[PDB]
């Protein structure tokens, strides 16, 4: 049994859809588990100035109370059958899932329905949750990593929507009323904009009439005519600096626009991705690692910990690297990460090439293990591409890039492009924006 | 506090087919 | 398209599984690990973890690091304090080489001087990173406050040793813990009969039981540090039975009535008796857990606290209280049902990765040394009754304690009171 | 991560025994 | 290995220098020996005429080519300075190297104390030579001929260089072909810039390689009779000899000493 | 308070070339040649200036 | 035969007159030092003084007595193998490079 | 050394700097021929040629 | 492995004294002069010496 024949052996992802639109999708397997969630297309990117913030406040009152279940009783009903609930919000998909048992699905796609839908919002529970949402806020400026990733979209997509963090300003969130939150969940939370996944011990046709009889009350329309629209982002390539000399180590992000969910770039790009690789100070590859910036890194003990990053949106995306390196460290890595693009940029050997197909072969195989990931592929499939993307699929699309394809999309988003450097901590080091973009081109080329 | 980090306009220095939500930062790259 | 569990003369099981997945697993797990380690050889197994590239005797480390990446494979060397579990993971049409690969690091290495003396850094680097977290330092003064040796010893190199460990001592606790009796062979993706070829090929050459390690004796002691953290880290536990018996069960199930680990993101924990008990007092941030740890010879069974410096002493008492309420038989069969459902649901979606069942089978296999399906676990964990978790709480009550704490404990009460 | 929240802190409790893990290309982890 | 590349580029300086030096008293010698080394830049294909008018500033040695090698010979002694100072620039990033040709980071001493008096001890015998030379025989390393003002219609008896340029001239008389002759002249000094690459022995100096040591007498005692030759004129036997003594060089240099070392190195277990 | 020998920048460069750099304690007379050369270049340039003041 | 040419060679090196052995005469290129650095401590003090020992002898240009000369039976290979074993690991890199 | 240049992978890399190099060296050779003002080029070339 | 503009010996002067200098981001068009004397100076040896090879 080679890879090619496991590939078209992997069961198929059964996609239906009620009539009000919600689209339901599972994947049988025979585990005894399964989990069973809703993605919606909410997220700060359909959100004004006025009320960003709202899609985190309804997430939080999710599992609070319902009309059906006034509160506490659902976390009973949830903790009863050994189901753990969670829920995601992203800045373009809001989800929730429900992983249990194979046996407890009829319960578990009630308990979704209720929260999608029938979510009580009380004033009460709003005001107690305004201040965990404000306490949120300062434990994610602790997280040094989340505030330089919010550094780079706001940023990079200045004056758009996609610059919105999912949080909101911690303003919004002292102003959220009931009846700010009351609009995003009547105009978000629709049945079209919706996926019903689930994975496990599954099985389509029980996960469709469930559906029919507990989802069906859901709604397709938008009100008198309100139908907030796709707005298309704008990239401008700037830069931002908060220098705080006091935190022991310097986050820095640098990002260039990379591809949609559409545009198959995405598969070249990774694997070009894949060749700058990652590090951490934990490794233990040391100066051995096939990728340069890693044994770089490793050999004259740079940095600690560099990752290259694909975030990817509906129509643009931030393709780069993001790297965390004591003060007298963040130039050279600049001179080295810019220094490894072009050569990806310029001359890109077979070997490489072949080695992050390779990688990302791996990363894709192992990242779908386990019901909820698989969940989770499912749901976010969807809503990007529109259709679960069957592995045999990645595999032939991985098989068509090679070096030349590698070397010109690379030229094509990389190559003189302006970034979107964003830095936080004893940043001084780091290369004024000129630098950066002077070394964005090379003078052999 | 992050979240209230909003990078000011810059539409006065902004350079002129670079003014919109339009993309408008790809197909005007090779322009400017 | 099943688990094959065929035992070696050596003492050698190989279990495999051939799932037709896309990816494979090949996991080796020795029972060596820093119980088996004495007074003189700390942070040996730390060192040995960390040695999972060093150069071995047919493979460079330059040519282990480069054939493990050309394949994207994943070289992982998960331990505990009773098992060390060397794993590789790649794609299924290229699982041999790095099979030789691990059998190189596992059971031929050379342990070259300049190299270690390379890694005694990252010892130090692994150990601050990992104690970055408070839940290690509590957990791990946690068994040195609890067991007199064996499992006291810690899983990181103490400071003391860092840059000290010879590679004389690595290739002792090799050629003593690394004995083909005390190893299990597991593979997922991959069919039995490869996995007994390279078996008897490569893990022959070293046999017998090894160097046997004590047994852990419980010296019921405190451990108290106080490092500036405002969130005060306590752990109150207790002698409890060890992992293969009813009792063992019992107290699994006890730990799912007293309630561990929430179910609702950013929730109440409603079911869970000891949260709703310290609620009722302490209104600021806090968590309190129950905490069970079994091992083979011996087990802990106790309490976990998160909570503010000023109210910890009330957390502590007032979460140990609800566990006296369960001791005088106040369980109703109710709980006893929603705890037996949390712990199926538990251990059902442990074996759900690939990874998770691939250690479970590597536990059994070094434990036991038979496989047993969820099935028959899930029968066990049903056949517990009401009065063998109140027992499971008279016997944690009425018991030696040992108290592990961290953060400002100006007001943490000690285990005398 | 600094914690001041009852939902934040919840789960940072630990019911299971410390198990260290390091890798080749994967960071090192805990549980 | 910069060093060494920049010590050749100081070399050269230093010999054009030399030379326009020598060519600005307007003697006899200085006339015609400008004129003669000169004319070897005609024979560069192509452009090479063009050079020799450019360099003559017009059609041969005459009244703008002295002004111009003066104002030549006194700008390049600074640039030949300031090449020294990166010299020892290069040189200090390493350290210099002992006789034995090993590291000695072990037993350095500090210079002050020590080898400023021995350099100045060094300064002293140096003194002594040069003024000895000047002061008891100042015309024993010049020709008389010198001593003429320069006629361009009448040519000394013979045509030599200054003694420190024979030992290549010789070279450049060894090949009939005029272009290889000039080429040849070239490489006599940049050999010393592929050296470094076909350095073979294990061991770094020649301390303790015999063989290469005779070798190296051997190319010592060939430069000193190419230097010989030179001043002799194109007559039988200087020809022969000059033909053999400038193939021996390259010979010792390029081939002898690599397979000298190749040997070498087997005759020690290396 | 410090050697201005050691930390005004020319005494530090010239402290560093030829005071206090570490050099083999084994250099034999051979090496003496490398100032042979500086010591003659000085001289070069100094004559030379007084050759060029009646040339 | 040609053992007697290589005594010969031997005695009129020279390095044996300075209580060198064989291997501190080597050049010190980049695969070299990494060989001295991984050199087991016991050995490479001896090196050390064995080595200044020679630069003291030549700064004041003398040699041992004749008693104190390396043998060409007693000189050991201490640095052989780790040298090439550096010179393996080279090769695998370059091998792989290519 | 050659031994060590002398690759797959190695020729690889120059059959990728091939477009750049040779296109450098026509730059080199349009700059030699301007500043030179090497007329026996200059003569060919259409504009240009009128100047002479 | 290293730039070779901050590695290299003579490189490393010519990057610290020109290149990566940390100048003030505010100095005003007074602070040109500094060049262009020294630009100057540069002219001055230039033109000069083709002045001394017909004077
Ligand atoms: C005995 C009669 C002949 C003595 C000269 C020839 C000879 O065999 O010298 C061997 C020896 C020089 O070579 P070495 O010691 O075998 O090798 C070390 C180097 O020569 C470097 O040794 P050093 O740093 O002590 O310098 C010694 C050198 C000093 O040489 C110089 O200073 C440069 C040469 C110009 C003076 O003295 C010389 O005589 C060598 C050059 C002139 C040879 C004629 O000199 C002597 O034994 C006595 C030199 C003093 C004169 C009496
Ligand atoms: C309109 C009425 C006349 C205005 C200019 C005369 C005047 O007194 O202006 C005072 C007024 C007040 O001076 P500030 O703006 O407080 O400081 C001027 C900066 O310190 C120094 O000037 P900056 O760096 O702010 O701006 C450069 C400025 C001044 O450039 C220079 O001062 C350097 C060039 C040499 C002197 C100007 C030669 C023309 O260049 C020009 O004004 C014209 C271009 C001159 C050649 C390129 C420079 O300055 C100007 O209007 C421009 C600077 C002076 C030009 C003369
Ligand atoms: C070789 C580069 C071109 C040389 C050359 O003579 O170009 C022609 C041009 C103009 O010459 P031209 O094109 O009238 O004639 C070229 C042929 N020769 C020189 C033999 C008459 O050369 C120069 O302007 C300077 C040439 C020397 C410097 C290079
Ligand atoms: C040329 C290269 C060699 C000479 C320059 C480098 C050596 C340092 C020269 C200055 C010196 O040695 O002393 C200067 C002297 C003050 O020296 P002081 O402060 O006593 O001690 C610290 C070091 N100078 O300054 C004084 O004024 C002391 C008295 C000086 C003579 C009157
Ligand atoms: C009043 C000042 C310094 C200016 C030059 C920049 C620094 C420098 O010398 O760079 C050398 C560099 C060598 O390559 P590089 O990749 O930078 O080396 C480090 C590892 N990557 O060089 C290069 O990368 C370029 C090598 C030469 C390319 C020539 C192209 C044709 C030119 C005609
Ligand atoms: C302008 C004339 C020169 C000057 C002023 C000069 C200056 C110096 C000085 C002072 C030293 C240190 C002393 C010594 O080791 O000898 C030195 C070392 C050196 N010079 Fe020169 N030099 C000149 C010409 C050359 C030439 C022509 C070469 C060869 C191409 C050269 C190559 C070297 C080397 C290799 C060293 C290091 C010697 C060692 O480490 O043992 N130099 N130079
Ligand atoms: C690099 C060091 C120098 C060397 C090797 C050198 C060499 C020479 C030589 C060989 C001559 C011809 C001597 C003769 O007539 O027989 C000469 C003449 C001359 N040099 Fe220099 N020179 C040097 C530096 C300088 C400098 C720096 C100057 C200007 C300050 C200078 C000015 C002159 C003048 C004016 C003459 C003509 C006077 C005469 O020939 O006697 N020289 N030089
Ligand atoms: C510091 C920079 C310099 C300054 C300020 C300077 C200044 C002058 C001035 C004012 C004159 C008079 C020009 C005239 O009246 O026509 C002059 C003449 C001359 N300078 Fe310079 N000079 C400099 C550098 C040099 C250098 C480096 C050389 C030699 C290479 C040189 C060679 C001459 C010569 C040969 C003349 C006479 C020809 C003439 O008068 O134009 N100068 N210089």
């Amino acid at each position: 049994a080679t890879y090619a024949q496991a590939l078209q052996s992997v069961p198929e992802t059964q996609v239906s859809q009620l009539d009000n639109g919600l689209r339901v999708a599972s994947e049988q397997s025979s585990q005894p588990t399964c989990t069973v969630g809703v993605w919606i297309d909410a997220g700060s990117r359909y959100e004004n100035e006025k009320n960003n913030g709202a899609g985190y406040f309804v997430e939080h009152l999710a599992f609070k109370g319902t009309k059906n279940r006034p509160g506490s009783a659902l976390e009973k009903e949830v903790e009863s059958m050994g189901a753990h609930l969670n829920a995601y919000s992203t800045r373009e998909h809001t989800a929730y899932y429900i992983k249990a048992l194979s046996k407890d699905l009829p319960k578990a796609v009630e308990l979704l329905a209720d929260i999608v839908q029938n979510c009580s919002l009380e004033d009460s529970q709003i005001e107690k949750e305004r201040d965990v949402i404000l306490q949120e806020l300062q434990e994610n400026d602790s997280s040094m990593r989340d505030v330089v990733f919010d550094y780079l979209h706001a940023t990079a997509f200045q004056g758009t929507p996609l610059a919105q963090s999912v949080e909101g300003p911690s303003e919004n969130v002292r102003k959220l009323s009931r009846a700010d939150l009351t609009e995003y969940v009547s105009q978000h939370y629709k049945a079209p904009r919706m996926v019903l996944a689930a994975a496990g011990g599954v099985e389509h046709r029980q996960l469709l009439d469930l559906a029919q009889k507990h989802f069906s009350s859901l709604s397709g329309t938008y009100v008198e005519d309100a139908v907030p629209a796709f707005t298309p982002c704008r990239f401008t390539g700037s830069e931002i600096r908060h220098r705080d000399d006091a935190l022991p180590l310097a986050h820095v992000a640098i990002a260039v626009e990379g591809p949609g969910w559409a545009n198959p770039d995405n598969v070249p790009l990774q694997v070009a991705n894949a060749i700058i690789g990652h590090y951490d100070s934990t490794y233990g590859g040391g100066t051995h690692m096939s990728s340069t910036l890693a044994s770089v890194a490793a050999t004259r003990k740079l940095c600690q910990s560099f990752q290259t990053f694909n975030i990817c949106y509906a129509e643009t995306g931030l393709l780069g690297a993001h790297f965390v390196c004591d003060n007298m460290s963040i130039d050279d890595m600049m001179f080295f990460l810019q220094g490894q693009w072009m050569r990806l940029c310029t001359s890109a050997t077979e070997s490489e090439v072949v080695r992050g197909k390779n990688i990302l072969r791996n990363a894709l195989v192992s990242h779908l293990d386990g019901t909820t990931p698989v969940c989770e592929d499912i749901g976010r499939s969807l809503l990007t591409y529109g259709r679960r993307i069957p592995l045999a699929e990645w595999e032939s699309r991985i098989a068509e890039v090679d070096a030349s394809v590698v070397r010109e999309v690379c030229s094509k988003y990389f190559y003189d492009q302006c970034p979107a450097v964003a830095g936080l901590g004893p940043i001084e080091q780091l290369p004024d924006y000129n630098r950066i973009r002077s070394g964005m081109f090379w003078l052999r080329f | 506090s992050h979240t209230d980090i909003r990078v000011p306009d810059f539409s006065d220095y902004r350079r002129a087919e670079v003014l919109d939500s339009t993309k408008s930062s790809k197909e005007s790259s090779d322009a400017r | 398209q099943d688990l094959e569990f065929t035992r070696l003369p050596n003492g050698l099981v190989i279990a495999s599984l051939e799932n037709y997945a896309p990816a494979s697993r090949i996991g080796l797990f020795i029972k060596a690990g820093s119980r088996y380690e004495d007074s003189n050889n700390l942070g040996t197994s730390h060192l040995l973890r960390l040695a999972s590239s060093l150069t071995t005797k047919g493979a460079s480390s330059f040519k282990i690091t480069r054939g493990i990446e050309a394949v994207g494979g994943k070289l992982s060397v998960t331990s505990t304090r009773e098992s060390m579990a060397y794993t590789v993971e790649c794609l299924r049409d290229d699982i041999e080489i790095l099979m030789e690969f691990l059998l190189n690091v596992t059971a031929a290495p050379e342990f070259r001087r300049w190299e270690v003396a390379a890694l005694q850094s990252q010892l130090r680097i692994d150990k601050a990173v990992a104690f970055q977290n408070p839940q290690a330092q509590v957990l791990e003064n946690l068994h040195a406050a609890a067991y007199r040796n064996a499992l006291a010893n810690s899983l990181y190199c103490p400071d003391y040793r860092i840059g000290k460990v010879t590679p004389d001592q690595l290739h002792y606790y090799v050629q003593n813990h690394f004995t083909s009796a005390r190893m299990a062979l597991i593979g997922l993706g991959v069919s039995h009969p490869v996995l007994k070829q390279v078996a008897e090929r490569f893990l022959n050459m070293r046999g017998g039981l090894g160097l046997s390690g004590a047994k852990a004796k419980y010296r019921g002691g405190e451990i108290r540090d106080q490092n500036g953290d405002s969130l005060v880290h306590a752990a109150l536990v207790a002698e409890s039975a060890a992992t293969g018996s009813a009792e063992a069960n019992a107290f699994s199930v006890l730990q799912h009535v007293l309630g561990a680990g929430p179910h609702v993101k950013r929730g109440s924990n409603a079911t869970s008796s000891l949260y709703q008990a310290v609620a009722k007092g302490v209104h600021q941030p806090f968590d309190v857990s129950a905490f069970n740890a079994s091992y083979s010879d011996s087990g802990l069974f106790g309490i976990y606290t998160i909570s503010q410096a000023a109210s910890a002493g009330d957390v502590i008492k007032s979460a140990y209280d609800q566990v006296k309420t369960i001791a005088q038989g106040n369980l109703s069969n109710t709980d006893v049902q929603a705890a037996k459902n949390k712990l199926k649901a538990g251990y059902l979606m442990s074996v759900e990765s690939s990874e998770g069942f691939l250690d479970e089978v590597g536990s059994q296999a070094l434990v036991a040394g038979s496989y047993v399906q969820p099935s028959t676990v899930l029968q066990q964990i049903d056949s517990v009754a009401d009065a063998d978790v109140i027992n499971a709480a008279k016997k944690f009550v009425s018991g030696r304690k040992s108290m592990a704490a961290s953060g400002n404990l100006g007001h943490t009460p000690f285990v005398d009171e | 991560r600094s914690f001041l929240c009852r939902e934040s802190l919840s789960g940072q409790a630990a019911g299971r025994p410390l198990v260290a893990s390091v890798g080749l290309n994967v960071p090192a982890s805990v549980r | 290995l910069e060093t060494w590349n920049i010590g050749v580029v100081l070399l050269f300086t230093v010999m054009a220098t030399a030379f326009m030096g020598y060519v600005l008293p307007w003697g006899q010698m200085s006339f015609w020996g400008a004129t003669v080394i000169t004319n070897l830049l005609s024979a560069i294909p192509y452009i090479g005429t063009d050079l020799v008018e450019w360099i003559w500033g017009g059609f041969s040695v005459d009244k703008a080519t002295l002004t111009r090698f003066f104002a030549f010979h006194f700008i390049l002694p600074f640039i030949i300075t300031a090449l020294a100072a990166v010299h020892l620039l290069f040189l200090h990033e390493t350290g210099s190297n002992n006789p034995t040709g090993i590291s000695s980071d072990m037993d350095k001493i500090p210079f002050h104390p020590y080898y400023t008096i021995k350099d100045i001890l060094g300064a002293l015998f140096m003194m002594l030579i040069l003024l000895i030379l000047v002061l008891f025989s100042p015309d024993l390393l010049g020709d008389p001929d010198n001593y003429t003002p320069a006629n361009p219609l009448n040519t000394p008896p013979h045509i030599k260089p200054e003694w420190y340029f024979l030992f290549a001239y010789a070279i450049l008389r060894s090949i009939p072909n005029k272009l290889g002759g000039v080429l040849a002249l070239v490489a006599s000094i940049l050999i010393l810039i592929l050296m470094p690459m076909l350095h073979t022995s294990k061991q770094r100096s020649m301390m303790f390689r015999p063989l290469s040591q005779c070798l190296f007498w051997m190319l010592v005692a060939d430069l000193i009779t190419l230097t010989w030759i030179g001043g002799q004129p194109v007559e039988h036997p200087f020809i022969i000899i000059g033909q053999l003594a400038s193939i021996l060089y390259f010979l010792i240099i390029l081939v002898l000493m690599p397979i000298t070392s190749i040997i070498e190195n087997n005759l020690l277990k290396w | 308070m410090t050697n201005i020998r050691k930390s005004h920048p020319l005494m530090k460069i010239i402290n560093n070339a030829f005071i206090d750099l570490p050099a083999p304690s084994n250099i034999s007379s051979w090496w003496n040649f490398g100032s042979l050369l500086g010591i003659c270049l000085i001289l070069q340039i100094l004559t030379g200036l007084f050759l060029a003041m009646h040339y | 035969w040609l053992e007697g040419i290589r005594k010969w060679y031997y005695n009129a090196a020279g390095f044996n007159k300075l209580g060198l052995m064989r291997d501190d005469t080597i050049y010190e290129d980049d695969d070299v030092k990494e060989a001295i650095r991984r050199l087991p401590e016991n050995l490479y003090n001896d090196r050390v003084f064995r080595i200044k020992r020679a630069l003291d002898l030549t700064m004041r240009q003398q040699i041992l007595p004749k008693e104190q000369w390396t043998k060409y039976e007693e000189d050991k290979f201490y640095l052989e193998p780790y040298l090439k074993e550096v010179i393996r690991e080279r090769k695998e890199r370059e091998e792989w490079a290519k | 050394m050659l031994s060590r240049f002398l690759g797959p992978r190695y020729r690889e890399l120059a059959r990728n700097w091939i477009p750049t190099a040779s296109m450098w060296g026509a730059v080199g050779a349009v700059g030699l021929v301007w500043a030179t003002d090497w007329r026996l080029i200059l003569d060919w070339v259409p504009y240009i040629n009128g100047k002479f």
